[PDB]
RNA sequence: GUUCUUUGUAAAGUGCCUUCGAAGAGUCGAGUUGUUUGGGAAUGCAGCUCUAAGUGGGUGGUUCCAUCUAAAGCUAA
RNA sequence: GUUUGACCUCAAAUCAGGUAGGAGUACCCGCUGAACUUAAGCAUAUCAAUAAGCGGAGGAAAAGAAACCAACCGGGAUUGCCUUAGUAACGGCGAGUGAAGCGGCAAAAGCUCAAAUUUGAAAUCUGGUACCUUCGGUGCCCGAGUUGUAAUUUGGAGAGGG
């Protein structure tokens, strides 16, 4: 039941991630979706964490951010 | 002059405090509840002391004496751990959360106020966890909750919630915004 | 509950919220003495799960360790956090060092949180989940790396990687150094 | 809604147990004597100190 | 040795302990009906076979009704408080076997309980009186 | 064995029905210098840079499959 | 109110009560760490993750109830013995180093916290103090404590009702 949803800390994860603010890599990161795009985004994303799947859990993450804060 | 190191540090981080710039889930405390509606949220929180460890012993000995030789309803207190009013908030049963501005750690009660206004418990950061305390027989409580109510205080309850609304809320809807402490 | 709150705010360390208490502390921790006693728990939901409870006999002492170790690279391959666990150990020596938790960091320092327990305590000597640490056997824990990051850095777990140390790597030297020789020889 | 679909239970609306594992306990210690009821308390002060 | 050489010329005296012979034979304990019946001169594996109950479960590395009767013989061989049994004759005095009324009743059943607990509690109540 | 106490709408267990339901971060990891191992698969560890996620994550096995639950603690022979 | 009072942090006291050091050290847990030697002279390597040095425990210590092994018709904490086996693997593929699963057997034992509100009631605990049937119990008082002590819950799920 690998990872079972938990409704309760799905709603703390993102209740904190509103509330702390962005890292200044992340800071960046969303900044440079919206000029340069995914592309050179997962690029520093990537050197930055440890591997790929890393990179890709994060920028759909901002772009999760972003997806919530202009539109609703 | 010349003072201690102690009074150096507790001057130096008041200082520290003012001169730094703050992230506003920070400073969201200190734009705190004004005078008059602190005095009337107490003239309300006083009426529910929770029962002092003498008044408990005393009442369940009187019990004893009584029952064991020769129908009450559940009665209302304020509600104070942290563990519990955050358990209280998202039940939904809060009606008034008070929140401490001066916390040792400030990183515990950060997430409170936001998450009060998410769940639309109607809550009002006020100043003092010794304030707070005073209220509830601890030395500090941090928290303090209102559940349940008699009906005698219902209507000022619900009115304290309105007040606190008007005045707390909607004066500190900048503070979401609005970066803390850029004081010259 | 409010810990649940707390564990997933401390996961994020770089936020700018907690980045800021951070910034705060590291300095206010230089200002303070090398190992001098926390009146409480700066993190009290991780001290909770590594097993503080806020009763009488439990203490929290703060740690300060230097970093870091080709002459500059003469290694020492003991950790930061052992180092810290056995200084409070001698410092605090009638206590017992439980556990101990990462709490700030700087260019110079890692700060630690030991959470020590009295074994002379008599609210820890009664309550039959905590009078264990009485027992003797328990003398500095530390100092013989049978804490957390003591089993760790020893390399004690389970399994194919760790089978120059899993009963310990002097013990499986000695016993796989040893010239078995039978009365009937095998 | 409420985060979790958590069940109240029967305790949050019955007289608590607990009280009466404390009232049943101070009775017994009435019976054997070794608490003095609180209605005999004033006239053990009613006969001393005078 | 050093310490041992002052013990064997001290005036002290050594603590010596014959504890040998006791190491062998230790006296079977928990069951006096066994203590009888236990053949000292043969072993364990053999005590058990005489009396007949199996001593290893599992099947042995090598090669291997007199007393159990006595035992089956001896192995085929919760009341109320004084304010429970009170609240149960208020209960069956205002109402008598109606449970629904009787569970809704907030004077008497003031524990919010259902009508399997009460009839179960009256029917202890019922044996133990009239 | 004999005997004194047990109580309070007290503490459990079994099976079914009904309603819910979290799991250890400067940590895993990645790079890196040094040590170390039978561990060529880079075996463990230490320092330093960077630093995660929850239909997670780790470890193995020819499109996938199996098996574990870390980063908390005790325990005889 | 230019007063009084809560707290927070930091102190002191021949304060009340405790506790740590030193010895022994065969074995046990760590830290630290060579060289003679052996390899063809020899920076790797070897002796050796040894001796010396430093700390820390007990009758045993350590380990230990899987982020284990496997690839089966699957086993099932650790530890130890026979076996695996001088095998797999490492190594100027040189001197040399060198396991583990399985199978047999000895011995076997399982559990506990943190993370979900007791909120119809901090149910918890230490000390002082007066008695008593004194490795403790009971009464009263000062406290610790809601920045969380108790009961319930630990995946083998578990919890609230019927």
């Amino acid at each position: 039941k690998k990872g079972a949803a938990s409704n309760r800390t799905k709603f703390v994860r993102s209740l904190v991630r509103e509330i702390a603010g962005l890292s200044p890599y992340e800071r960046r990161l969303i900044d440079l979706i919206r000029n340069s795009g995914e592309k050179r985004a997962r690029k520093v994303a990537k050197k930055r964490l440890g591997s790929f799947t890393r990179a890709k859990a994060k920028v759909e993450e901002m772009n999760n951010i972003i997806a919530a804060s202009r539109r609703h | 002059v010349k003072w201690p190191e102690y009074v150096r540090v507790q001057r130096q981080k008041k200082i520290l405090s003012i001169r730094l710039k703050v992230p506003p889930t920070i400073a969201q405390f200190q734009y705190t509840l004004d005078r008059n509606t602190a005095a009337e949220t107490f003239k309300l929180f006083n009426k529910y002391r929770p029962e002092t460890a003498a008044e408990k012993k005393e009442r369940l000995t009187k019990e004893a004496a009584a029952v064991a030789e020769g129908a009450s309803p559940k009665p209302y207190a304020v509600k104070y751990g942290l563990n519990h009013v955050v358990a209280l908030i998202e039940n939904k049963k809060a009606k008034l959360v008070l929140i401490a501005n001066d916390v040792d750690p400030i990183e515990l009660v950060v997430f409170l106020p936001a998450l009060c206004k998410k769940m639309g418990v109607p809550y009002a950061i006020v100043k003092g966890k010794a304030r707070l305390g005073t209220l509830v027989n601890q030395k500090t409580s941090a928290v303090a909750a209102l559940t349940e109510v008699r009906a005698e205080d219902e209507a000022a309850l619900a009115k304290l919630v309105s007040t606190i609304d008007a005045n707390f809320a909607d004066k500190y809807d900048e503070v979401k915004k609005h970066w803390g402490g850029g004081i010259l | 509950g409010a810990y649940k709150y707390l564990e997933e705010l401390q996961r994020k360390k770089q936020s700018d919220v907690l980045r800021f208490l951070q910034r705060v502390r590291v300095w206010e921790y230089r200002q303070k003495n090398v190992i001098h006693r926390a009146a409480r728990p700066t993190r009290p939901d991780k001290a909770r799960r590594l097993g503080y409870k806020a009763k009488q006999g439990f203490v929290i002492y703060r740690v300060r360790v230097r970093r870091g170790n080709g002459v500059n690279e003469l290694k020492y391959q003991r950790s930061l956090r052992a180092t810290a666990e056995e200084r409070v150990g001698r410092r605090a020596a009638n206590l017992r060092v439980l556990n101990s938790y990462w709490v700030n960091q700087d260019s110079t320092y890692k700060y630690f949180e030991v959470i020590l327990v009295d074994p002379q305590h008599k609210a820890i000597r009664r309550d039959a989940r905590y009078n264990w640490i009485c027992d003797p056997v328990h003398k500095h824990r530390e100092a013989r790396g049978l804490t957390a990051t003591g089993k760790k850095s020893r390399g004690i777990n389970k399994g194919h990687k760790f089978n120059n140390t899993k009963a310990g790597r002097r013990k499986t030297w000695k016993r796989q150094n040893t010239l078995s020789l039978w009365r009937y020889r095998k | 809604m409420p985060l979790t679909a958590v069940p109240e239970p029967k305790r949050r609306f019955v007289p608590s147990k607990n009280e009466a594992k404390r009232v049943m306990k101070i009775v017994r210690a009435i019976r054997e004597g070794r608490i003095i009821p609180p209605k005999k308390l004033k006239e053990m002060k009613e006969k001393e100190k005078i | 040795s050093v310490r041992k050489r002052k013990m064997n010329r001290s005036s002290v005296g050594k603590a010596t302990r014959r504890n040998k012979d006791k190491q062998r034979k230790i006296n079977i304990q928990s069951n006096p009906i066994i203590a009888a019946n236990w053949d000292y001169s043969l072993t364990m594996a053999q005590n058990y076979k005489k009396l007949g109950l199996r001593a290893k479960l599992q099947t042995p590395a090598g090669g291997k009704e007199t007393e159990v009767v006595k035992k089956l013989e001896e192995l085929a061989s919760r009341s109320q408080s004084e304010r429970e049994e009170e609240w149960l004759e208020k209960l069956y005095k205002k109402h008598g076997d109606d449970y629904k009324k009787m569970f809704f009743d907030k004077k008497l059943n003031i524990y919010q309980q259902s009508e399997g607990d009460l009839k179960r509690r009256l029917l202890r109540w019922k044996k133990r009186n009239g």
